[PDB]
């Protein structure tokens, strides 16, 4: 289960930033020069436009990753609901 | 809160610090860049010297 | 004619030396060890600044 | 096993002083110590 959890992060990188140099990638590195920023984008509405070379998309996906499996661990302590939903 | 008891966290500190000075050992300066044209100058002069002196 | 028959072999050393810096530089985002031919790495604590 | 000798050079090096965690082993170990008492006499 080693080589499948270091073949999920080798897609999450080298897709959505940002795929590096070093020849035999060299063509491979400039298919990062366009990115697939332009695939990351659509999610937020268009605000984070600042992505072209300080990459937000490719960052904040894992940063909203690690706040959505935090959100687990502190749910049974902080469980304040009623016998019904909110509003 | 006011913890206790301590056997956790120390001894995965320092598994960390295999990590650290595993990527960080891997950069680049600047600097060393420009020490190698240096050399490769007083190399060839001396060349052309050990040439002048296969003159005189 | 001892430079004429010692260094004719500096000089074509010097010629082919031209043929192989053409092939180092190469594309912009080449490599991380062809590049490490002309600039210069070293031993423990060499570059002091 | 490669996490050691890309940084082998370095460990016997500084290590020499760096690798005191007995300090911090006795005075962690000591701190055991008082909290397993404390609980013993409630």
């Amino acid at each position: 289960a080693s080589v499948v959890p270091l073949k999920d992060r080798r897609l999450l990188e080298v897709k959505l930033g940002e795929l590096p140099s070093w020849i035999l990638m060299r063509d491979f590195t400039p298919s990062g020069i366009a990115g697939a920023f332009q695939r990351g984008y659509y999610r937020y509405y268009n605000k984070y436009v600042n992505v072209k070379k300080g990459s937000v998309a490719g960052l904040s996906m894992v940063l909203a990753a690690y706040v959505v499996f935090n959100y687990c661990r502190s749910y049974k302590e902080l469980k304040h609901e009623r016998l019904r939903k909110y509003h | 809160d006011t913890s206790t008891w301590f056997i956790t966290i120390t001894s995965m500190i320092m598994t960390l610090f295999i990590l650290f000075q595993l990527k960080i050992s891997n950069y680049s300066y600047p600097a060393s860049p420009e020490s190698i044209e240096l050399k490769t100058q007083k190399h060839s002069t001396p060349w052309e010297m050990k040439w002048t002196k296969i003159y005189l | 004619a001892e430079f004429l028959s010692l260094s004719k072999a500096r000089i074509e050393a010097y010629e082919k030396e031209l043929e192989k810096m053409k092939n180092i530089i190469p594309f912009d985002q080449m490599t991380i060890e062809d590049l490490n031919e002309v600039f210069p790495e070293t031993k423990l604590d060499k570059k002091k600044y | 096993q490669f996490q050691f000798t890309g940084i082998k050079k370095y460990f016997n090096s500084y290590t020499l002083t760096g690798r005191m965690n007995c300090v911090l082993a006795t005075y962690g170990g000591i701190a055991l110590l008082v909290l397993y008492f404390k609980l013993r006499s409630k």
